[PDB]
């Protein structure tokens, strides 16, 4: 980091050399913040005590070339850009002539500072598929571009300000009742030019009135195409036609007993903001077979010499190579072994042989291999440890199978894994060249092996060839939960009766489980019944893109599915899981990848999470490739909303390195050493514009303003996080809130809470739809790259550790929520928290999240309770109901007898109904947790750890049955109640 | 003889989780089987776990009538004799493309000759100590793995900072080749002319790129050799995490056996929580 390598501090004079084109040297003392236009001018007047001049002829046609931090010559045409900041490896900076576009190039700056990496690093990858896919997904990034401009500048605005509504035109009877006669009242403020007064509206409409008519109908209390309605503060528009509650906050204020306030807005305003969409394609973008179902021989591999293996000689005995065919997570035929051979000389000139014919390859198959050490000691014991791994695609992305010598990099063995193989992993050779490496030789057929196309298996297949009283069967198999065990009888029962599943599209991916796949006969059927099935939810669908479905065609199928129903509202809801299921994908050229570039190019706060989502798993380098050729692409057509997410890296960059000064350097002070430190290293000018004026990464609707050096302190929990606090810079702040608090973190894993924070969304979405009321407060988190994110603050919330020592028992909770709200408002605050705390009792449980104590759950002073600093979760049945003795007092009003009171009663009703509520969708959790496997979560390895998840659900109980085991378990965690 | 209790079987394991199941059948050969309790908890189901072809077959024992059997012809007494009739024969007869002649059984009381002391006190010492010594042995083993990759982190930036050296000296050495060619023409001219002051400037500052792109030369080389020695230490790193990965492993399930061989003799786990 810092400005210069290794030493981070600048020097506000140094002493820098440069080269002129005549071979001259000169030594110069410029300014840290100085820019490279003015560097320029002085250097040239200063060469006339020197031997040659005759050979400048000018002041301009140099550019300032020289090395930068990343091991890349950059070109720096952009002269404005100050010498402090362009990251400069060693003092120096040679004269060249201009060469190359100059306009293309700055691009490619911009790109790479976001991405994190040079552009050239792709360009210098001489991998076919890499090349390829470059120059062929800029077909999807140009469709793109072009649907944004069609109609007008309009469809400009709605790119960059998507209206946020949701996929439920109709509101929930529960908060229908909530409307007098279904009419909501809202406030409209306009302001008038002249001194920039505000203006007042009291407007009583119905609630399902697009804003066409809410701006209309205001206009007659006044007293066309213009007057576009703003939500006053953050930046959120009401342009596209929906029905007034149809947006997530009309909506809000509603089931929160809130008037929405709104700004009206003149539309040839807002039209002057919107900038044009200047995408230029890139220098890269201008620039017999034997079918493999004739080739009769078994699939043979031979093993070679292992580069190296780090094994002591006489901790291990012998080492072997252990490979096998898999198809997702399934073999093809039983794993085959290399004669063990001493790790001294690892030879193994063998060749393997396989039980699977070369015709009955599938096309998503894959050769698993690993380098095992078997110990072979302690008297009658064998154990094999893993020394590394590495998986083969058997067709390279042209359908080819692959021939020839091959040289592949093995892996380092994933923490906390046992298994001989990885079938879960991706499929590629190791990038870092100075890891085990293992040499392979595949046998040549004399020609290259193409897989068959659709054609071909079409005629394979069907050309091997009323109602059943029994179709319940098909219907009770539908139900069942993807991770449910399926006994041979139903394999052989669901094949059967395939032709008459269709009628049951819910039973696709229980079919597809069902056919045997290596075996080209049954997979040549199956091709069939895809081709021409039903249309599915994409609840469903989306459990078709995880690692136990990689076939091409059944992918390619359900991708179809959330083309057609996966609307905006959804996507960005599910969008975290999407992303991992990228490194799914056999090869870069997908079509989930040109569906999810499609949405990131085509909506503006998709793109915004897209872009992050992504760049924070650029640090592992299994995907560190495949994302950062999605983010080059993306970056390229993005728009102008790479300045601002330039602005958000560059200002999230800031933190970080401070971040790490505290926790590396300043870690062994006192408290007010460290602050006086914090508050030192913030004034400065490079520090201070860095951090303001730039949208907040948790919601891009809200812009940060100027900072506020006096209310940022260092939080004492944790490890040292970082408590800032901004401003609003909009006039309509008072309205919203008047600073946003974000909680930096630079230390502790923020994709487990991530991921918490949105099972919870979802649960509670399930349960107000139902009819519960069943308030949760799911806070924004977000993870920026390495254990690294932020964390948003909710106002006016205090820790229950907080109000005992400042309340200072058992009746301190209920007191101090009695002192806050007094009247008629302690009832409703009182059944607040009652909503609120069984809502908790119930997620916390079904989650297994780590032990809750006085110092993570949070209580509002509107009586409302949430839960923060999410540990671990089914890991760290055997967990108990969370409930406390300090909340049934106020559950119970204060009363002392809680144990068989009124109020209790009514509390465990509403704990049962949401509980049952849950079970009822097991489908649509387990399914998340099932994309996530390969996410790298410690906790969330396979699909053993999704075990704790069906067994807190009760699912192969009894809906009745599981009821009364969750009474058990709520009755022994309280000893009775 | 031929047909006991169930409940006598070697292959019976009683009520196991899915979960413990394949773990015990985890790289097991051909033919391997073990009876147990399904997931369903209905009395009368006994699911036959199987491996053939490297998957993990699932079966299910079917009770009708006071008999058992696959297909719906119950045509067994119970489930021994039922599996006992497929333990001498192939399931081709079940099903044509299921081959398999349940070979190796998964018996129960293999592992119970493993541990000793059968006596609660003498037990309960040896899980006590045998927790010290595996919490001890993966205390050991994690400390390795972050300094393992914290090393690897250092590693990846030494070498791209020798990466950029090679870009650094070869704008260096590249414009020596230049700065030499275009001292050519006006040389001559020099010469021609008594002019001292512009051979010693030409000089002087020529000499002053030899001595600074002699010092990037330097800087490089020791960075290189920093490299080699940080690279070494890495592959030692390394083989300490290889050689301590297979015993801690052995230890953790052996501490594991210990500890539901107390639990499963009616003992309450709260005296062995705090006996750790
Ligand atoms: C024995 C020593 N004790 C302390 O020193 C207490 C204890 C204490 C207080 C408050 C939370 C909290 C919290 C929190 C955490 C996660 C959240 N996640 C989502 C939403 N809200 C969240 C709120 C914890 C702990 N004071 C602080 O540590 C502290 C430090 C810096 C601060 N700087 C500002 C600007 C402000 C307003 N207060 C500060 C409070």
């Amino acid at each position: 980091s810092g400005e210069l390598w290794g030493i981070h501090l600048m020097p506000p004079r140094i002493l820098v050399e440069c080269l002129l084109p005549n071979g001259m040297i000169v030594t110069l003392e410029c300014l840290r913040e100085a820019t490279l236009i003015t560097i320029k001018h002085e250097l040239f007047k200063e060469a006339r005590k020197y031997p040659l001049h005759q050979l400048l002829q000018d002041e301009s046609s140099y550019i300032f070339v020289s090395v930068t931090q990343e091991a890349e010559r950059e070109e720096f045409f952009d002269e404005t850009r100050r010498l402090c900041d362009l990251r400069l490896f060693q003092p120096f900076l040679k004269v060249i002539e201009p060469v190359g576009n100059r306009e293309e190039k700055i691009l490619n700056r911009e790109i790479g500072f976001a991405i994190g990496m040079p552009v050239c690093e792709f360009d210098m990858v001489k991998d076919p598929e890499v090349q390829d896919f470059r120059r062929n997904i800029l077909n999807v990034c140009k469709e793109a571009v072009d649907l944004r401009d069609l109609n007008s500048p309009h469809s400009r605005a709605m790119y960059v300000y998507p209206p946020n509504v949701e996929s439920s035109p109709e509101l929930p009877k529960h908060i229908y009742n909530k409307l007098d006669k279904g009419q909501i009242i809202v406030v409209i403020w306009v302001i008038v030019s002249p001194n920039n007064d505000k203006q007042k509206y009291t407007l009583k409409i119905n609630h399902d009135c697009v804003p066409e008519q809410v701006i209309a109908e205001a206009i007659r209390k006044k007293t066309q195409g213009k007057y576009i309605l703003k939500v006053c503060g953050c930046d959120e528009y009401f342009l596209e036609k929906y029905p007034l509650s149809q947006y997530k906050y009309i909506r809000s204020c509603i089931m929160l007993g809130r008037m929405p306030n709104l700004m009206l807005m003149a539309k040839e305003s807002l039209y002057s903001q919107l900038p044009m969409d200047c995408f230029t394609m890139p220098s890269y973008s201008r620039r017999s077979t034997k079918s493999l179902w004739v080739i009769n021989s078994a699939l043979r591999i031979k093993i070679l010499c292992a580069t190296y293996v780090n094994v002591n000689i006489r901790d291990i005995d012998k080492i072997y190579v252990r490979t096998g065919i898999y198809h997702g997570g399934e073999p093809l035929c039983d794993n085959v072994n290399t004669q063990r051979v001493p790790c001294s000389n690892p030879r193994w000139n063998e060749w393997l042989n396989y039980d699977i014919y070369i015709p009955d390859l599938p096309r998503a198959a894959r050769l698993c291999l690993s380098i095992c050490s078997v110990k072979g000691r302690k008297g009658a014991k064998e154990e094999h440890c893993p020394l590394a791994w590495g998986n083969i695609n058997l067709f390279d992305y042209t359908d080819t199978l692959v021939s020839g010598k091959m040289a592949l990099n093995l892996w380092p063995v994933p923490h906390g894994l046992e298994d001989l193989l990885n079938p879960i992993g991706v499929t590629g050779s190791n990038p870092n060249k100075e890891t085990p490496c293992l040499e392979l030789e595949f046998d040549w057929f004399s020609s290259v092996v193409k897989f068959p196309d659709m054609s071909v298996i079409e005629e394979h297949a069907n050309w091997s060839v009323l109602r059943e009283n029994d179709k319940e069967q098909l219907k009770a198999i539908s139900t069942r939960d993807p991770l449910s065990e399926i006994t041979e009888q139903e394999k052989d029962f669901l094949w059967s009766h395939r032709h008459y599943c269709v009628t049951i599209p819910e039973i696709l991916p229980k079919l597809l489980l069902s056919v045997k796949w290596n075996s080209r006969d049954e997979v040549a059927q199956m091709y069939c019944l895809v081709k021409d099935w039903p249309p599915i939810k994409p609840e469903q669908a989306m459990e078709l893109l995880d690692c136990n479905y990689p076939d091409p065609m059944v992918r390619g199928f359900a991708v179809r599915c959330l083309e057609k129903y996966l609307t905006d509202d959804k996507l960005s809801q599910y969008l975290i899981q999407l992303v991992q299921v990228l490194k799914y994908e056999q090869y870069l050229d997908n079509l989930l990848v040109r569906f999810l570039l499609k949405k990131a190019l085509t909506n503006q706060r998709i793109g915004h999470f897209f872009f992050w989502h992504l760049k924070s798993e650029m640090h592992n380098k299994t995907v560190s490739q495949r994302f950062g050729l999605l983010l080059e692409s993306y970056c390229r057509a993005c728009g102008m909303y790479l300045k601002h997410l330039n602005r958000q890296v560059e200002a999230m960059e800031k933190l970080i390195n401070l971040t790490d000064i505290l926790k590396q350097e300043k870690k062994d002070e006192t408290q007010k050493v460290q602050m006086k430190f914090l508050v030192e290293q913030m004034r400065r000018p490079d520090f201070m514009d860095a951090l303001q004026g730039f949208l907040s990464p948790l919601n891009p609707a809200h812009q940060l303003g100027n900072l506020r050096l006096e209310e940022c302190r260092i939080m004492s929990s944790a490890k040292r996080p970082l408590w800032l606090n901004w401003e609003n810079p909009d006039i309509m702040s008072e309205l919203l809130f008047q600073n946003n608090e974000i909680i930096f973190k630079n230390g502790d894993d923020l994709r487990q809470d991530m991921l918490t924070l949105q099972i919870i969304r979802i649960m509670e979405n399930i349960w107000q739809n139902q009819g519960l009321d069943l308030r949760m407060l799911p806070y924004g988190c977000l993870s920026i790259g390495d254990c690294v994110g932020l964390i948003e603050v909710v106002r006016n919330s205090h820790t229950i550790m907080q109000i005992q020592c400042k309340g200072g028992n058992s009746h301190t909770l209920h007191q101090w929520l009695k002192d806050k709200n007094k009247g008629e408002i302690y009832d409703a605050a009182i059944d607040l928290f009652t909503r609120s705390c069984a809502g908790y009792c119930v997620a916390t449980f079904i989650l297994g999240i780590g032990d809750r104590h006085n110092s993570n759950i949070m209580v509002k002073d509107d009586g409302q309770l949430f839960h923060i600093d999410f540990g671990h979760f089914l890991d760290h049945e055997r967990v108990p109901f969370v409930l406390t003795q300090d909340f049934l007092i106020v559950i119970s009003k204060g009363a002392q007898e809680c144990t068989k009171t009124r109020e209790f009663e009514r509390f465990q009703e509403m704990c049962y109904k949401a509980y049952l509520a849950i079970r009822q969708h097991a489908n649509l959790f387990i399914n998340l947790f099932s994309m996530m496997l390969g996410s790298g979560m410690p906790e969330l390895q396979s699909f053993d750890d999704i075990a704790y998840i069906r067994k807190t659900l009760a699912l192969d109980k009894t809906e009745q049955e599981a009821l009364e085991y969750f009474m058990k378990q709520m009755n022994d965690a309280h000893h009775g109640g | 003889n031929n047909n006991m209790s169930l409940q006598d079987a070697e292959w019976y394991w009683g009520d196991i989780s899915r979960e413990e199941v394949n773990e015990k059948l985890r790289d097991t050969a051909d033919g391997t089987f073990l009876v147990r309790d399904a997931s369903t908890k209905m009395h009368g189901d006994y699911t036959l776990t199987l491996r053939k072809g490297g998957n993990n077959k699932l079966i299910k024992i079917f009770h009708r009538d006071g008999k058992y059997g696959f297909s719906d012809p119950l045509t067994f007494s119970s489930v021994v004799e039922l599996i006992n009739h497929y333990r001498n024969e192939s399931l081709a007869q079940y099903n044509p493309k299921l081959d398999v002649k349940l070979l190796y059984p998964v018996s129960k009381y293999q592992q119970d000759q493993v541990v000793k002391e059968d006596n609660i006190e003498a037990v309960g010492k040896k899980l006590h100590e045998y927790n010290t010594q595996f919490q001890e042995k993966s205390r050991e083993y994690d400390r390795l793995y972050e300094e393992y990759t914290r090393t690897s982190q250092e590693i990846q930036m030494k070498r791209t900072a020798i990466e950029a050296f090679n870009e650094t000296i070869k704008i260096f050495e590249e414009q020596c080749q230049t700065q030499e060619r275009y001292s050519k023409e006006y040389i001559e001219k020099f010469k021609r002319e008594g002019n001292e002051k512009e051979i010693q400037r030409i000089m002087h500052n020529y000499d002053k790129l030899k001595s600074r792109i002699s010092e990037i030369i330097d800087s490089r080389r020791r960075l290189e050799e920093d490299l080699k020695k940080q690279a070494a230490e890495y592959r030692e790193i390394d083989k300490r995490m290889n050689s301590i990965k297979p015993d801690l492993i052995q230890l953790r399930k052996t501490r594991d056996q210990y500890l539901m061989w107390l639990t499963q003799k009616g003992v309450r786990q709260k005296k062995l929580n705090e006996w750790l």
